[PDB]
């Protein structure tokens, strides 16, 4: 037994607007004591990331680089979502004495590995959430004293970021699904995100021991008009300019999932040209979805003398038979005009016919946009809505930002608006950027909720389920958890 | 300004027949309706690949107007958004066609739709583009701007907006009532004697 | 402390080593033994430049033998004599000991005057004839210079301060002094479809590598790591021989071999210390029998080579019999003993410890466990101390000049504290080098270099952070 | 016959916006060449002031081209940049050169050269007579650069150095050098102070400068096992292909340029030693996952909000003080 294992899976999903989305996912498990000093020999788990867990006491780390914005209202709900720019949140171990020093050192170390400007994380853009961003792995106690979070909304994701990312994979772009990752195709898209997640998980079914899991993910969306404008179907060759020829020799599971469910008709499926190995039916995000499975380890599918090119017929469905809009989506904008005063507004939609559900809202604002909290208003259907929980942290000039956290119950079939006034500040002449007439950015806001489900889901075992079904722990079979991000805002100063 | 002075653009537009046919179909529908054809505009806007939205507005005038023959005015505005593929929704440019009740500017609408169909298939946009058609000549524009910035400057009533595209940087209005032209005329003066930046006029003259 | 720093630029270093010479009964002539207790002194100088001067001295005391020493030295092998006579086992580094036996002795093969062993001890054969006490002195200084100090030992250090000559370049090849070092072992598997390579590092490190580094740890601290890299390739394509049915890498292609792998080696280092890399390469099946060739063109026995200040590489051929299994991949296991033999030889050669050079008609002891003798380690310590002192002096002079030149740079209290610490450490280390206490001098020189370089590279010594003194009149005139 | 054992390179672009595509293209071409000839990515410190490969204005994302035929992409599949758009400044460049860097800076972003290292430095941007501009706010003068190189020489942090600048009036930047073993090349002399402007139609901008274009064309034929000297780069881009005149200063340098290979500064050729020696060696409670969004616990984690009221002692003190004052003036 090697004591460590690797799995890889690609999922392809047509979208209600006529676009096509793809997600790559690589996962490794290791039965080792990484939390304590002493491990010196590495095989499948990368050495660059493996020695950070002990040097800086880390329980969980999450890092993402993204361009674009996910259009929930027109694309549907995603498996995973990230804000524009770069975000980083970390859970530390309770033995850590000074969290700020370790947080600064860790950000500086990560900036070297991932070729990003993470050294710009400081006290003016770091918060400590009190009810959001709970652990995603095995946890005993949750004291938010040990959690940090930050976002840089103007960071750029280009090939220079993808080169280190591909360097940490074991087959390293020379075998398996990794041969499809070509930069020019990957950036000719409407959405692009790269992510890394580290957390501890159960070692076996009884779950009395710990194992450490690393997960690397990449997701893109291909637009219909710009890409694949012609009547030719969505094949692998036209999306990635490459076909699949052979499996990674180090992986124990390697497969491609194609979503072939048709909402309008009954027991009718989309057409996939190569006959698949198997079909898989399950409840995903509160809906019964059907997938076609191509098993790359089968020698019926892929051999030395014949490779794989999958083809899929999909066009934007007629106005009738289109899927209904999701039960939750949101928007954000700036009100007013001039260079003195303004307002920040958020709109929250509940499109469910008869059920009301609560949401948790987290907002962070820079110190230069001074906020007046006696002007905060929340209105649903023309009546005032009183939040159950509210936490406010005021800003200090050049020291810390604003933080606002609310818990609001949303009435059914309605839209709710949240607003607050601000005033702009005049800075010193040395505190502006090289291009001072462009403006400043307010980071995107976070929304978390438990959305009701159409169908009830059965309990699932993480070692026998697809990788896209085991990202969030499930507490009840009648709801599911979502975390949404709005868009960033651009504001000018005198 | 070196951002525009040091660059060059190679045009490749070719949609004349489509613009003509759009204009002919728009004029007939407006004849039948007696006002702005809204369903046709929405369907046609969706066919070329935009996100479409509408807005209703109304107001009461201080006294009856002889020049335009209005006392109490109600109408609807239709606008469509093109989202920049490789960016977020932070900045936007506006192209608008103001329609009156005098059966004019059909060719402007046709050209607008053809230009949207040409623009939809590119990758190099760094800003969103809004394509706007208003109901009454300058009351619709005022209603749309007031609803967009969420300010009640005049007292006009409206339905709330559902789609926005960030901060607006520049705008261009087009008026055209013939298939051919002999010249193009430009206007710069605005309300209360305010003026735009001279660089916009220099650009227009550079493309002339 | 500007005046003391101005004094440090011209430094006199005098390295003294204590040697204890014992004359056994009836070795020196009886009349010669009348004046046996007395001290002799051998001093020499190394010509240098830049106003710094060094000299080296041997301090020999000719005490007569204690009787118990005779029972031990009397008869048997040299090993038994060393075992019995090593009873005191006191703490002394840079110190030697020499015994003088009869010209008819049967413990020294009767064909040779000297026996060099490990553990800082040697054996020499005297003259019963009373020609003089000079030949004894020549023989003793010959043995002492084979061990201990030589002008070649201090050539990698002192390299700048010594006149350049032909063959200067290769005398600069060894590693430079540092507090710590990183060692990483990597296994390269370019064809995972054909070969399933498993190795046992943890046992190999524990059994063989750790005692070696424990012996070598007198110079600095050491770290050990390991990893496996898949689909990692070489930067040259081997030539095929139809007659041999094998593949070759020629001597001209070797300088370009390790280029691609360095793209995957870098960016995993955990510190700012110098890093050393040792690579084991299992060739692809397409060129499975791979051999490295010398300048003449004959295959080399170790099948490996190393590069100065970087590390080494070894190619590992799979047995043809192990290829017999129809199932592909084929499980292959590496023999760790030979791999560590080659790698430890390379590591010992990278620090600059060459094979001992023997005086004529001498005999060297058998190889020890962990592969290192003690006098070699003491030699390394001497060189390290000299290099550290030179570097600290140069850094302090440069810092003083820089602060003298520019006037608007701020001097904080931490910087001054570090400067005082450095000057005191330099003086103490020089004194203890003169007194002959090598370990304390080494520690003090380490502290000196650390403090001086901590002061020199402070982020606040950047001239760009301060308002120019030229433009101040513009500011004070308007309200004055 | 060189006597070095490792190679380093620092390549810097000091421009901004999208219409300054040319400087970034030049830097990318140099990076491609030095990688192809052997220098590892951990020994190259690359500083780029703006991103042109994934700029949303780019008609071809993730590509940067040198000629309008679009047959060579200089950004490439494999690239790593150490300093991003907002960390490129005069101050950081000087810190990197002098070693006076903040303590928490990682290894990949510092230059760890020694006595046995050859270094190549290349710069490009908008400059004048005796200065080079960083973005638009600041500038670096020739005196400061000449001082930094002497700081590097006094600590023995290089063996030989090669400096190349591609700017208008670029010869002014190597006039004050006074340290041993430095060779310098420039694209234009002090008088020559205009710049060309021929924008490319499909992309929309001016692609690349002439001198670096011909220098990159002469580095595309050179291979790892080349015997070309440094006397052949002194005859590249004669005034006839360029319209300005290239210069060189080689009086601080000790070796003859006819004996200096190109790969001594543009590649990595190792010194190899066969090893012929060897060292003899003897042969019960289950664990659970956290709950996302627990509503009741969140509601009860904070005490309820009561309205604020002034403390009673403050009221008593106020009124006692006031009446004590009143009883003086009245009684
Ligand atoms: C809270 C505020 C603190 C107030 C302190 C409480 C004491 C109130 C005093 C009452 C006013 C008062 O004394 O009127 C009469 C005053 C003082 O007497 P007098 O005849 O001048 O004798 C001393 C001379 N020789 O005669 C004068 O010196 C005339 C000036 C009157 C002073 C103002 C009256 C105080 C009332 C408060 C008004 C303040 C506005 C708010
Ligand atoms: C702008 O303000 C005016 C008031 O000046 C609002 O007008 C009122 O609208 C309500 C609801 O539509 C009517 O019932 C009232 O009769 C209107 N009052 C007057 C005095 O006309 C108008 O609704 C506001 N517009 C927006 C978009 O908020
Ligand atoms: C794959 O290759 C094998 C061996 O040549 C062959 O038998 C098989 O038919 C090929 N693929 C198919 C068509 O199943
Ligand atoms: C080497 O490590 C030991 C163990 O912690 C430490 O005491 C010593 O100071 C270290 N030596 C150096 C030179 O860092
Ligand atoms: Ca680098």
């Amino acid at each position: 037994p090697p004591r460590d294992s690797l799995r890889e899976e690609l999922v392809i999903t047509p979208l209600p607007s006529g676009d096509v989305a793809a997600t790559f996912q690589f996962r490794t498990r290791w039965d080792s004591e990484l939390q304590r000093e002493g491990v010196s020999h590495y095989r499948l788990f990368p050495k660059a990331l493996g020695q950070l867990i002990s040097k800086y006491s880390l329980r969980e780390l999450h890092l993402s680089f993204t361009q674009g914005f996910w259009r929930t209202r027109y694309w549907g709900p995603p498996f995973l979502q990230a804000p524009s720019g770069a975000e980083l949140w970390v859970w530390f171990q309770d033995t850590v004495t000074d969290v700020d020093k370790s947080w600064k050192e860790l950000s500086n170390v990560l900036s070297g590995i991932f070729c990003a400007s993470l050294n710009f994380i400081d006290s003016t853009n770091t918060v400590t959430p009190t009810a959001s961003f709970k652990p995603l792995g095995l946890a005993n106690d949750t004291d938010h004293y040990f959690l940090r979070y930050a976002v840089l909304p103007r960071e750029v994701v280009c090939t220079e970021n993808l080169t280190p990312w591909k360097k940490l994979l074991p087959c390293s772009s020379k075998a398996g699904l990794s041969v499809l990752l070509k930069a020019d195709r990957l950036f000719h898209t409407s959405y692009h995100s790269q992510a890394v997640h580290i957390r501890p998980v159960c070692r076996n079914a009884r779950c009395t021991s710990i194992s450490w899991e690393l997960r690397q993910t990449l997701s893109v969306v291909f637009d219909a008009f710009i890409t694949g404008q012609g009547k030719k179907d969505w094949s692998l060759f036209r999306m990635f300019s490459r076909t699949l020829t052979e499996p990674c020799p180090l992986a124990s599971e390697s497969r491609v999932y194609v979503d072939i469910t048709t909402y309008n008709q009954d027991n009718e499926t989309l057409e996939v040209h190569p006959p698949p190995t198997t079909t898989y039916q399950d409840v995903i995000l509160g809906t019964r979805k059907t997938y076609a499975i191509y098993d790359l380890l089968d020698t019926a599918m892929i051999n030395n003398s014949r490779n794989l090119n999958i083809q899929l017929k999909w066009k934007r469905p007629p106005e009738n038979e289109a899927p209904p809009v999701p039960f939750l989506h949101a928007q954000r904008y700036v009100s007013g005009y001039g260079l003195q005063k303004g307002e920040l507004s958020t709109l929250l939609y509940n499109t469910h016919p008869y059920r009301a559900f609560p949401v948790l809202l987290l907002d962070t604002v820079p110190w230069y946009l001074r906020l007046y909290v006696h002007t905060l208003t929340i209105t649903s259907k023309g009546k005032e809505n009183k939040p159950s929980y509210i936490h406010y942290q005021p800003a200090q000039d050049r020291l810390q930002p604003h933080l606002l956290e609310m818990l609001i119950q949303l009435p059914a079939n309605s839209v709710t608006k949240v607003s607050i006034q601000f005033e702009r500040a005049l800075l010193k002449w040395t505190e502006y950027t090289p291009d001072p007439n462009h403006g400043f950015y307010v980071s995107p806001s976070v929304l978390s909720a438990l959305v009701p489900s159409m169908v009830a889901a059965k309990p699932v075992d993480w070692e026998e389920s697809p990788l896209f079904n085991s990202l969030f722990p499930v507490s009840d079979g009648s709801n599911y958890f979502v975390r949404l991000y709005t868009e960033p805002l651009l504001v000018n100063l005198p | 300004e070196n951002a525009m002075g040091s660059t060059m653009v190679e045009e490749q537009f070719a949609g004349g027949d489509r613009a003509r046919a759009f204009a002919r179909d728009f004029a007939a529908h407006r004849k039948k309706s007696g006002a702005l054809p809204v369903a046709w505009l929405e369907r046609t806007m969706r066919s070329v690949g935009l996100e479409v939205y509408t807005q209703s507005f109304s107001r009461k005038l201080p006294f009856p107007d002889e020049t335009h023959e209005r006392y109490m005015v109600s109408g609807t505005n239709v606008y469509g958004i093109l989202r920049a593929p490789r960016a977020a929704s932070t900045e936007s440019l506006v192209l608008t066609v103001p329609c009156g009740s005098d059966s004019t500017n059909s060719q402007a609408v046709g050209l607008l739709l053809a230009l949207a169909a040409h623009f939809r298939g590119q990758i190099y946009w760094a800003k969103d583009i809004v394509f706007l058609v208003t109901e009454h000549d300058l009351l619709g524009t005022e209603a749309w701007l007031e609803a967009y910035h969420d300010v009640n400057v005049t007292g006009m009533q409206s339905s709330p907006l559902q789609g926005r595209a960030g901060a607006i940087q520049a705008a261009v209005a087009l008026e055209l009532s013939s298939d051919v032209v002999t010249s193009l005329d430009v206007a710069v003066e605005g309300l209360n004697g305010q003026l735009p930046n001279l660089d916009l006029l220099n650009l227009f003259q550079t493309f002339c | 402390p500007y005046s003391q720093i101005s004094g440090l630029n011209a430094l006199q270093l005098r390295l003294m080593v204590p040697v204890t010479v014992v004359f056994t009964r009836e070795s020196v002539p009886l009349d010669d033994q009348e004046k046996l207790p007395f001290t002799v002194v051998h001093e020499r100088e190394i010509p240098l430049k830049y106003k710094m001067k060094i000299k080296c001295r041997f301090q020999k005391a000719y005490r007569r033998a204690l009787d118990h020493e005779e029972e031990a030295l009397s008869s048997g092998s040299v090993q038994e004599a060393e075992a019995m006579l090593d009873e005191p086992q006191e703490q002394a580094e840079g110190s030697l000991t020499v015994y003088v036996i009869s010209e008819h002795s049967s413990l020294l093969p009767q064909d040779m005057m000297s026996y060099i062993g490990p553990k800082r001890t040697a054996v020499v054969r005297g003259i019963m004839h009373r020609e003089a006490f000079n030949i004894i002195g020549r023989r003793i200084v010959q043995v002492a210079q084979a061990m201990s100090l030589t002008e070649d030992v201090l050539a990698a250090a002192l390299a700048d301060h010594l006149p350049e000559d032909k063959w200067s370049a290769e005398k600069r090849r060894p590693l430079k002094s540092s507090l710590g070092y990183e060692i990483t072992f990597s296994l390269l598997n370019p064809d995972p479809k054909s070969h399933d390579v498993y190795w046992d590092i943890e046992g190999a490190v524990r059994r063989y590598v750790q005692p070696f580094l424990n012996a070598l740890g007198a110079a600095g601290n050491f770290s050990v790591d390991s990893q496996i890299l898949y689909y990692a390739m070489l930067g040259v394509n081997p030539r095929f021989d139809s007659a041999s049915s094998s593949y070759y890498l020629d001597m001209h292609s070797l300088p370009h071999v390790i280029n691609p792998v360095e793209s995957r080696l870098g960016s995993s280092a955990a510190s700012l210390y110098p890093v050393l890399n040792f690579l084991l390469y299992v060739p692809e099946l397409a060129h499975s029998p791979l051999y490295i060739q010398d300048k003449d063109g004959a295959p080399v026995a170790t099948n490996a080579f190393h590069s100065p200040r970087w590390g080494g590489i070894m190619v590992y051929n799979v047995d043809s019999k192990t290829y017999n299994a129809s199932v592909l991949p084929v499980r292959v296991e590496v023999d760790m003993v030979r791999v560590m033999e080659v790698f430890l030889a390379q590591l010992r050669l990278l620090f600059g410890i060459a094979q001992p050079q023997l005086p004529p008609k001498c005999l060297l002891s058998g190889p020890t466990s962990e592969g290192l003798m003690t006098w070699e380690l003491d030699r390394l310590l001497w060189a390290r101390s000299v290099e550290n002192l030179a570097t600290a002096t140069t850094t302090l002079t440069s810092l003083a000049q820089l602060l003298g030149k520019i006037s608007n740079i701020v001097i904080k209290d931490d910087v001054a504290s570090e400067v005082y610490k450095a000057v005191a450490a330099v003086q103490k280390s020089a004194e203890e080098l003169a007194s002959g206490h090598l370990a304390s001098a080494f520690v003090a020189s380490q502290e000196a270099v650390t403090s001086s370089e901590l002061a020199f590279f402070d982020p606040s010594l950047l001239h760009l952070l301060y308002f120019p003194d030229d433009q101040k009149f513009a500011i004070y005139i308007p309200l004055f | 016959r060189s006597g070095h054992t490792n190679n380093w390179a620092v390549l810097v672009c000091t421009s901004r916006f999208w219409f300054n595509y040319r400087h970034v293209a030049n830097t990318l071409s140099v990076y491609r060449s030095v990688k192809r000839l052997g220098i590892p990515d951990s020994h190259i410190v690359l500083m780029l002031a703006d991103d042109m490969a994934c700029n949303p204005r780019n008609p071809k994302p993730a590509t940067v081209f040198s000629h309008k035929n679009m047959e060579l992409n200089v950004y490439g599949d494999d690239v790593e940049v150490d300093y991003r758009s907002y960390e490129v400044t005069v101050e950081n460049f000087l810190r990197v050169l002098t070693g006076r860097i903040p303590p928490s800076t990682p290894r990949s972003k510092r230059l760890l050269s020694d006595d046995r290292s050859n270094i190549l430095i290349y710069m490009t941007g908008h400059g004048g007579n005796g200065f080079l501009k960083f973005q638009d706010s600041e500038e670096i003068t020739n005196i400061e650069l000449a001082d930094a190189f002497e700081q590097m020489w006094q600590k023995r942090r290089y063996n030989e150095l090669l400096f190349i600048i591609d700017t208008c009036q670029g010869a002014s930047m190597y006039e004050r050098f006074y340290s041993p073993n430095i060779m310098a090349l420039a694209s234009s002399q002090v008088g020559e102070d205009s710049l060309s402007h021929q924008p490319d139609p499909a992309i929309g901008v001016h692609l690349m400068d002439r001198y670096t274009f011909y220098v990159l064309e002469f580095l595309e034929e050179i291979n790892p096992a080349s015997q070309t000297n440094m006397n052949d780069l002194f005859q590249v881009c004669p005034k006839s292909l360029c319209v300005s005149t290239p210069g060189h200063r080689t009086d601080l340098f000790q070796r003859d340029p006819k004996n200096v290979l190109i790969t001594d500064f543009f590649g990595s050729v190792r010194k190899v030693e066969i090893t012929t020696e060897t060292i003899k060696l003897q042969q019960m409670e289950p664990l659970k996952y956290a709950e996302q969004l627990p509503v009741a616990q969140i509601i009860h984690q904070k005490p309820k909000l009561k309205d604020w009221h002034p403390p009673g002692g403050f009221i008593l003190g106020l009124w006692a003080l006031i009446i004590m004052v009143f009883f003086k003036t009245y009684g």
